[PDB]
């Protein structure tokens, strides 16, 4: 049931921010002006520092329509330290059978990384139909326009290689969402909810 | 209760579909619990003049009405066909006493792009609809006479 | 139960095509071109020459997610005919008490026509949250924005004044949805589907 | 076991056995064990209705399969031919109640440019298994009646 | 024994098509103009309606020296009807073990895809000394260059990523074959034929 409900939520809002930040406040302040700058989807790097405590901080926010989720977790212990501190998604840059099954137990949404045509196969086999290009820059549209004709079902998410200029060449390609990171968050406070806005609106058009 | 029989193409069905079912629908609405109607399948036009024959002959209905759509053929010549179908109901009409109907409709100029496939839809089904009303007025003049 | 799905259908589309034709056929081609070019909720003028003829013949969209209503009904008389041939919508000039109820009892959702902050009142007492504004023109975008203070739950759709050019002008007053028509609709069957993709990309920038 | 007869021109034979072919290969796909087709050659498109009657008439087949090649013509009008043929089998269809078929086409505009040749043969295998389709349904429709 | 008259033919005919159609009488005609232009390896994708009918249909060409394969095979029951329906190759976007079995046991040229050193190990061992690159454009030219120092048994052939300018850019890197389409195949019956001609003058050169 909650593919179905992310599935919707991605096509949706198209752009998720990936965040990191060095304290809770900063990570605060930066989700607070990415939120405020139309971009309602974000994820957590989970592997910061106080990451648990980021994501229940946010919370608040779920209220106003937020999405909050745990960025790159590479592990079981850390999917369940992000399920009991809320994370709506868990997302990962590599395929784990471990996660995929609890995931499921736990009634999570979980969006594995892939970046080959064997690994799409067997990530579809474990039920699937999202999946993340982790290794974007070396991997450009030009594969998920290649990897449509044999996967008509799969959707995905690039992250990183995605940038303003780049902004319609993503979906153009058969994009789901763009994970858009170092370029949206990165910045002052009011920089980041100003370049949100002018992300949002490049994909609008699109 | 009168029956009329339908035999229908099955080439681009979606489009034959839609004039059946707006055929069956305007019976109902225009001479419920007056006329039945049985659907029959063949596999294309050219068989229609035969298989409606055969229906005729038999004595449960009072018409039949074939449908089809012929499209202009691309690599190959419709009209011959298109022809042979159309003078082969007439025939089966004179001959068998039995006031064969038709929709059987070559367009003009048929494009596959979904404009023309959803504009055929929509003209099919008003095709099913003028049937229907047809079938009952010509019914009834056969028995005025 | 009905309000509650147009009023996101009509968020969702913003542009309704209002059609006129001189003939079945007519009307016929150019609700497919119009359809075709992007604009799914059509009204079909209920008072033209076989108007129920064309509303059924048109059903054949409606799995295709065409949603085709009665335009222009001044009537019971015309109501029931336009429910018993479809008609998801059914939408008139002017408030009329016998039409709300006849529609309410029916299911189907009932736009009524106002010009005036009098008119607006009746409507809402009697239940109309949606409202048609039927002499565009000479009740402008003004008004619109003028009647959000005291009356902030009230929607509207503006019939008329509204072209290619104001496409935008409508929707920065607080407008749900438009129902243009003589622009959208009048030409060749090729031309309006051109003019429906124009149009539906001016309003996708608002 | 039901027999179909085949009635073959000789003109472009390599185009018409593509045809063929592909029929038979196709009935032993669709109606194995059930079919048995009997292949008769005739001149040319001409001969078909008569040939095709003849066989009918006969009460061994419980259906016929006439298959052509018909070209431009080149110096010669071809009209007059492809639509008394078409005609031809319609008449013996409707009196001798048996579903004669038809694979008889004429091209829109037919090169003799191996392109051509080429793609006539493939569109014509292409029909075989079409009409194999056909003989099986019609001849199941035609027992539900 | 498959495997050592399909190296052979790759070798002698250089481009194989990779034909996709809306249609069974456009891929036909497609077919043809390739086969007139002087591609003899075709491969019919076999994702599309009515794929079965086309490699059917297209077997009049075999006597005439064309090769008919099932294109972007995923999976065992769509090989059972490759098999069944001609196919004379049945290729892959990825490697897949079962594939591979039933291919060995029906005596047809299996050739899976692969883009990483670890795949192409793997398929080695599994006895597919031929692969096909499957993300062309994402792994180029290169990747043949490189894998030829530690695999110089293995021999590839793109797809994607070729195109009339690369041609020899491919075969320079060790190439065997290109699977060339969308440029081959894409455009009118006589533009195909023309361009089926001028990727064979370009290939010829080297």
């Amino acid at each position: 049931e909650a593919a179905r409900k992310m599935e919707e939520l991605f096509k949706k809002h198209k752009i998720v921010a990936v965040l990191r930040a060095n304290s809770v406040e900063e990570a605060i302040e930066k989700a607070v002006a990415v939120f405020a700058g139309g971009v309602h989807l974000i994820e957590i790097t989970f592997t910061v520092p106080d990451a648990d405590t980021v994501i229940k901080a946010l919370s608040v926010l779920k209220e106003k329509g937020a999405i909050i989720g745990a960025g790159t977790v590479t592990s079981v212990e850390q999917c369940r330290k992000a399920v009991e501190s809320g994370a709506e998604f868990i997302v990962s840059p590599h395929l784990d059978e471990e996660i995929s099954q609890f995931c499921k137990e736990k009634g999570v949404f979980y969006m594995p990384g892939v970046m080959t045509p064997t690994e799409l196969v067997k990530a579809m086999k474990l039920g699937h139909d999202i999946l993340k290009l982790f290794p974007g820059e070396v991997v450009g549209p030009e594969f998920v326009k290649a990897m449509k004709g044999p996967f008509p079902n799969v959707k995905f998410v690039p992250t990183g290689g995605v940038d303003l200029d780049n902004v319609c060449e993503w979906f153009d390609a058969g994009v789901l969402a763009v994970g858009v990171g170092d370029a949206l968050v990165e910045g002052d406070p009011d920089e980041v909810r100003e370049k949100a806005k002018e992300f949002v609106e490049k994909i609008r058009g699109c | 209760t009168v029956r009329i029989a339908v035999v229908r193409a099955r080439w681009h069905a979606e489009i034959v579909d839609a004039c059946v079912s707006a055929f069956e629908a305007a019976m109902r609405d225009i001479g419920g619990d007056r006329f039945a109607v049985d659907v029959f399948d063949v596999p294309g036009a050219y068989e229609i003049p035969l298989h409606a024959r055969t229906l005729a002959e038999t004595g449960r209905y009072g018409a039949v009405l074939g449908t089809a759509f012929v499209v202009n053929g691309g690599i190959y010549r419709h009209e011959f066909v298109a022809s042979a179908v159309i003078n082969g109901m007439m025939n089966v009409q004179l001959n068998t006493g039995v006031p064969v109907l038709s929709a059987v409709l070559t367009p003009h100029n048929y494009d596959k792009s979904k404009a023309h496939t959803l504009l055929f839809l929509a003209l099919f089904a008003v095709k099913g609809m003028e049937a229907a009303r047809a079938c009952v007025e010509i019914l009834a003049a056969r028995e005025k006479i």
